[PDB]
């Protein structure tokens, strides 16, 4: 918004007290314009030509553009300012054509008053437009003031107001004299240009020699004084007297009245006026030509050695002329554009080489072979070649003025050896020293090869082609191109699909032929016109043009089958013969020079992909023998849910066109395939391809990567809104909605879905079957931020214009952090979706400012809230009033501040339902006084999780915590107990204590060999730093945990309770199933993990994926047998830490630790390895670095 | 006067939060002389730094490509 104002005065202004310097007398010379506007970096949406005819300059650094009339740089050339235009809003032949081709009907005006006010023919019916305006118009009526019409039509035109409102000095001194009248513009050494042997004249830049009377052109600030006037006038005799025969050497190297009166009539009969025409608007059929109303392209010049040599522009064709050359690109396209750009343009001359070339001849050989030379087809497809001048005669006059002879000559690719003075022409192309030109594509560059000293290739500039044509002929509507110029960073691979400048007219009847883009614009509809291109160009019945259409689509299914692109020509299988088919419907070829099998190329590598789009509903909805089975085949070959979002994305996005829907319930199918997988991580990062988006698909693996890192749920929450919307595209798209229904019910189930309805004319068909998820999340960490990037490539607007009365809503979910504002609007949001939904699940993080926000929210909503949580409040009286006065709460989890609550704790023994808490850093001997009125209350709870300070009152914990019918996970820490009897009784007399978290607390553990035999169904236990020594708590615990096979969760602490320990307890341990995680911390000196070792070899351990050796005494090569073994047998386990021995634990024997490193990566299925407290080095970087990269399953070495 | 401006640089305002999450990288480059808090900050924190990054970039780009 300001940035680009603000940024504006960065840029424009750091650039202003920079480059001010303008030498406004040297900036008017064509050649070093378009030879500087064109190799330049070329990043812009804007045409260089007519902006090096804008009035401006400029290098080719970023864009900075100066002037002589108003003299400053502007750069940063964006959207619809034509800087013809704003270089205002920041301060002979044409008309003798034009009216050449009058009709008989525009005559109450007079043409000869349109001759004396400005105006353009252009060859059709009565329509005309300015040298300068674009537009041309009929609509002739009587009383047509025109002038006044032309600032009456259109206000388009600008250039209505921009352009209404010697024989005695024949001696170098008398020379010299002249001289003394030296123009300014001309740095060039003014004393040498005297003894040049020249006199001046009095206008711009010619100049008359008196010998033999050279003046003439190409005078700049950076010439040679003699060159030009030895190399263009070789026979002036003061020069030969001068400089003879072998003195011209150096600049050698360094650059009839029927013959005369048939140069006549072939000169008047070459500047023809309806030769302009061309198909490019074929049906819109719009009143314009292609040079004055079309944009251009460059030439890749390329050397026959190999160097690509320029890319040499237009009149840089003309500088250094080709005596025989061929051009790449496309018939119908650019280079018949090319050619009868020469001609028509040649009827123009602006050039100042131009006028004074002779005799050019456009030729299409693809329609003839006719074994005759000029009179057959300058007699057929032309006017006429002379009848009193022999055909031989014409080829006389021909090789009679050699020199200056230009030619057209078009597609020898449908030429043999058939037509004899041609073909024996450029077999010897010596004999006539002229000018021959040639279009043949890039499958028959060879056979022209012979004949060629340099190549030429067509190539679009997408940057500013795309939106020069789009612009012109679509200024009637610019908001979508607004869609297309944002779309072009949204999507910054645009240039890699605009790959053929005038085959864009198929997104010309896509706008003004087929309306519906201006509403659905993204790139299936865009070439998804252009192949509805392809089958109205070259209409035609179920041909091999449909079967080069199938055949390539699966060229196109080898494409991405083995991610080949640029293929072999071995495996013809697929499409094979009759080549002119393939590269006359062009959507392949082959190479050009030497190969050993020469290898086919395509217009568009991304454009393949839709042609195997077009292979997939061939392959989807038509004959199911095995053709299905094959679009089957591969896609099933790509079964990897992470490669889906981006490689699902772009090609089956290509697949969201073509709404068929006769497999479309396989394909959401495949969908519906992908489950919980791991494996698809670097199944999509080993592909190559990535499509678009590219160096961003690497980072989508990265961030999804990282969504993996942090949160199993979130990631695959992520993976379920990417399948979910792309498979809700896809399905109303493809209308299957009441015949996939309850498979897409099968779709919904377990998923747990953050709020998002924006694309709700895809969902809201029958959103009531579609209701039944998991759970509803919102939250206000930068994951729902990227989210909002996510659709940039609300709520209740989609969510109620989904549904005017939403029905049985289910539970939702909160969360927000400490950046939150109380702003009333999405309150009243989260009022609709209170008023709607089941319950709500409700996250306090750190979240000021929600006081003010929490009393119009339980203002607005009524008593229906199930959790709260409280992370770090600020502990107020009235917000917890509040949230205190209403009922049915469930879950209330308090674990953060050292400030008690108080009224919110002894009221909140009031209501029931209950079951959540937490009671960390509190402090309480004496809070429990009302708990009592919660003890008729509830035996409804589910989490307990208490700490204190000191010593509170037991006999009510035992009494109530004693009747306690519903047992759970409990977490229990850290105070100064001292009776193990009432805990003793308490956890004596209840029944399921199965999840027991008792993290270092003051007590003595006599009690849990007792408690410990009355309950066995236990299955996670948890505890910290405790006293336990050798042969009581081994021998004890030892009985104790030995009977306790159910277990699945083991965290036991710091003791010298020693190897016997190990022995008894990694006994039984080892030789219990339903086991994932287990710690042995401050403990396992290495004789303890030497039974880790052999008991870890034997087995009965494979449930077994957790597991934490932190804080042994020493790891050194006793660690590399123990966890050799102990690291090596286990095919399961993921978990690890080695760490916390800080200061210099680099006894460990590095190289062998390289080998144990070698032996981590012998465990399959392992994630996180911890090998913290050591030094690395270069060496074992590359190490675990290239035997991380054996097998990628693991992801997380942490040094 | 395009008006996908406004939020989108107060969006702009939270991807140079953003940066400042750069300053948490020179938070984490300063905080050198259990660790699994940091390893999630580093890595996820900086895809979310790529991710806003090149969209950051991207509506400097957009400035930078629209027409004012």
């Amino acid at each position: 918004a300001f940035q680009v104002a603000k940024s504006q005065e960065e840029e424009e202004h750091k650039e202003r007290m920079k480059m001010k310097k303008g030498f406004n007398s040297q900036m008017r010379s064509e050649a070093k314009r378009l030879k500087t506007f064109e190799t330049y970096d070329t990043f812009r949406s804007w045409t260089p030509q007519e902006m090096a005819a804008a009035g401006f300059y400029h290098t080719g650094v970023k864009l900075g553009v100066q002037c002589f009339c108003c003299s400053l740089i502007l750069f940063g050339n964006s959207l619809r300012k034509l800087p013809i235009e704003r270089h205002k809003k920041l301060r002979e032949e044409a008309r003798l054509e034009s009216f050449e081709d009058w009709p008989f009907y525009a005559h109450g005006t007079s043409p000869r008053v349109l001759s004396a006010a400005g105006f353009v023919f252009t060859g059709k019916r009565d329509t005309v437009q300015c040298f300068s305006c674009g537009g041309s118009l009929g609509n002739w009526e009587e009383g047509d003031d025109p002038w006044k019409e032309h600032a009456k039509w259109f206000p388009k035109c600008e250039f209505l107001q921009s352009k209404k409102s010697d024989s005695v000095f024949a001696n170098e001194e008398l020379r010299m004299d002249m001289f003394k009248d030296w123009p300014q513009e001309s740095p060039v050494g003014v004393e040498a240009l005297v003894r040049a042997g020249f006199f001046y004249t009095g206008k711009k830049d010619i100049v008359r020699c008196f010998s033999c009377g050279g003046c003439l052109e190409k005078w700049a600030e950076g010439d040679d004084p003699m060159e030009d006037h030895i190399k263009f006038f070789p026979e002036c005799v003061f020069l030969q007297t001068l400089k003879s025969s072998a003195e011209v050497i150096p600049t050698l190297q360094s650059q009839f009245q029927e013959a005369r009166s048939l140069s006549e009539q072939l000169r008047d009969n070459y500047t023809k006026a309806t030769f302009r025409h061309m198909n490019l608007p074929e049906v819109c059929s719009s009143l314009g030509t292609d040079h004055l109303l079309s944009c251009d392209v460059s030439i890749i010049s390329k050397h026959i050695s190999q160097p690509v040599q320029e890319a040499l522009t237009i009149p840089e064709v003309f500088s250094n002329l080709n005596s025989v050359m061929c051009v790449e690109g496309e018939t119908g396209s650019g280079k018949t554009t090319f050619l009868k750009r020469i001609a028509f343009l040649w009827a123009s001359g602006c050039c100042p080489l131009l006028y004074r070339f002779q005799l050019v001849f456009y030729l299409s050989l693809s329609s003839i072979t006719p074994d005759q030379g000029l009179a057959n087809i300058i007699c057929a497809q032309l006017l006429g070649a002379g009848g009193c001048i022999s055909e031989v005669c014409l080829s006389s006059s021909i090789q009679q003025l050699q020199h200056q002879v230009l030619f057209l000559l078009d597609d020898y690719s449908g030429l043999a050896s058939l037509p004899q003075a041609l073909h024996t022409l450029i077999t010897k192309n010596y004999l006539s020293r002229t000018c021959l030109l040639i279009a043949v594509h890039t499958n028959r560059v060879r056979d022209i090869r012979l004949y060629l000293g340099t190549s030429l290739e067509i190539q679009e500039f997408p940057f500013y082609n795309t939106v020069s044509v789009l612009r012109k002929f679509f200024s009637h509507d610019i908001i979508c191109v607004e869609k297309l110029i944002i779309y072009f960073i949204d999507n910054k691979d645009l240039q890699g699909v605009y790959k053929t400048p005038l085959f864009v007219a198929a997104v010309c009847t896509d706008w003004i032929q087929n309306a519906s883009a201006q509403d659905k614009f993204q790139d299936v509809t865009l070439f998804q016109s252009y192949m509805q291109y392809l089958s109205l160009k070259y209409k035609a019945t179920a041909e091999p043009l449909q079967a080069t259409v199938s055949s390539c689509g699966q060229l196109a299914l080898t494409g991405l089958f083995s991610s080949c692109f640029e293929f072999n020509s071995d495996d013809l299988a697929e499409a094979g013969v009759d080549e002119d088919e393939k590269l006359t419907t062009l959507l392949m070829s082959k190479f050009t020079a030497q190969r050993l099998r020469p290898v086919y190329r395509f217009l568009g590598p991304l454009f393949q992909e839709f042609l195997a789009a077009v292979r997939l509903t061939e392959l989807l909805s038509s004959d199911r023998q095995e053709d299905q089975d094959l679009g089957l085949y591969y896609l099933r070959q790509i079964d990897s849910p992470l490669k889906a979002i981006n490689s699902f994305n772009i090609f089956l996005y290509y697949v969201s066109s073509h709404s068929s829907s006769k497999a479309a319930p396989t394909v959401v199918s495949h969908l519906l395939q992908l489950v919980d997988e791991k494996e698809s991580l670097e199944n999509m990062s080993e592909n190559e391809d990535y499509m678009k988006l590219h160096p961003q698909t690497f980072l989508w693996f990265q961030f999804v990567r990282g969504l993996w890192l942090v949160s199993p749920e979130s990631s695959s929450s992520f993976v379920s809104e990417h399948l979910l919307r792309l498979a809700l595209i896809f399905a109303y798209e493809s209308n299957t909605v009441a015949e996939c229904s309850p498979f897409i019910l099968q779709f919904l189930r377990g998923k747990t879905l953050a709020l998002r309805v924006l694309n709700l004319q895809y969902f809201r068909d029958h959103p009531e079957s579609l209701l039944l998820l998991r759970s509803l999340k919102v939250s206000i960490f930068a994951q729902d931020e990227e989210i909002i990037k996510n659709y940039e490539n609300d709520i209740s607007e989609g969510y109620w214009k989904l549904s005017p009365k939403p029905c049985k809503i289910p539970k939702l979910e909160v969360q927000v952090n400490n950046t939150d504002a109380a702003d009333q609007a999405l309150l009243q949001v989260l009022m609709e979706v209170f008023s709607a939904s089941q319950s709500i699940e409700f996250r306090l993080f750190n979240s000021s400012g929600f006081l003010e926000s929490i009393c119009p929210a339980l203002e607005l909503s009524k008593a229906s809230v199930t959790k709260c949580s409280m992370s770090r409040l600020e502990l107020s009286r009235a917000e917890q009033e509040l949230l205190l006065t209403l009922p049915a709460l469930q879950s209330l989890e308090v674990s953060e501040t050292n400030q008690l609550p108080e009224q919110l704790f002894h009221n909140l023994h009031k209501f029931l339902g209950l079951k959540e808490l937490c009671v960390r850093l509190d402090g309480k001997p004496d809070v429990l006084s009302v708990l009592p009125g919660e003890f008729p209350n509830l035996h409804h709870m589910e989490k307990l999780s208490i700490r204190t300070s000191t010593e509170s009152d037991l006999s009510k914990l035992v009494k109530f915590i004693q009747n306690f019918p519903n047992l759970h996970v409990f977490h229990l820490k850290c105070d100064f107990l001292s009776n193990c009897e009432s805990l003793m009784a308490v956890l004596a007399s209840c029944k399921k204590l199965r999840e027991i978290e008792f993290s270092g607390r003051c007590f003595e553990a006599m009690t849990f060999v007792n408690i410990l035999p009355n309950f066995v169904s236990l299955k996670i236990l948890n505890l910290k730093d405790q006293q336990f020594p050798d042969k009581e708590t081994s021998e004890k615990f030892a009985q104790a945990l030995g009977s306790l096979r159910n277990l699945e969760e083991l965290l036991v602490p710091t003791g010298d309770g020693i190897h016997q320990v190990a022995k008894l307890i990694v006994r039984q341990c080892l030789q219990l199933p339903c086991l994932r995680v287990l710690t042995f911390h401050d403990i396992l000196d290495d004789d303890s993990v030497i039974e880790i070792a052999r008991a870890a070899t034997s087995g009965g351990f494979q449930k077994l994926e957790n597991l934490d050796i932190s804080m042994n005494h020493k790891i050194t090569e006793e660690g590399y047998r123990n966890f050799f073994q102990a690291l090596d047998n286990l095919p399961n386990l993921q978990e690890l830490n080695i760490c916390r021995n800080i200061p210099g634990r680099i006894q460990v024997q590095a190289t062998t630790v390289k080998a144990l490193g070698q032996c981590v990566s012998r465990l399959p299925s392992l994630i996180r390895l911890h090998m913290l407290s050591w030094l690395l080095d270069e060496e074992d970087m590359k190490v675990i670095n290239d035997v991380k990269e054996r097998h990628p399953q693991s992801k997380r070495l942490i040094i | 006067m395009a008006q996908v401006i406004n939020t989108n640089v107060a969006s702009l305002t939270a991807q140079r939060n953003l940066g400042v999450s750069g300053n948490m990288m020179q938070t984490s480059i300063q905080r050198l002389s259990e660790m699994a808090s940091l390893t999630k900050n580093q890595i996820l924190q900086q895809a979310g730094t790529a991710m806003l990054a090149q969209a950051n970039s991207l509506p400097q780009s957009v400035l930078s490509l629209l027409g004012r």
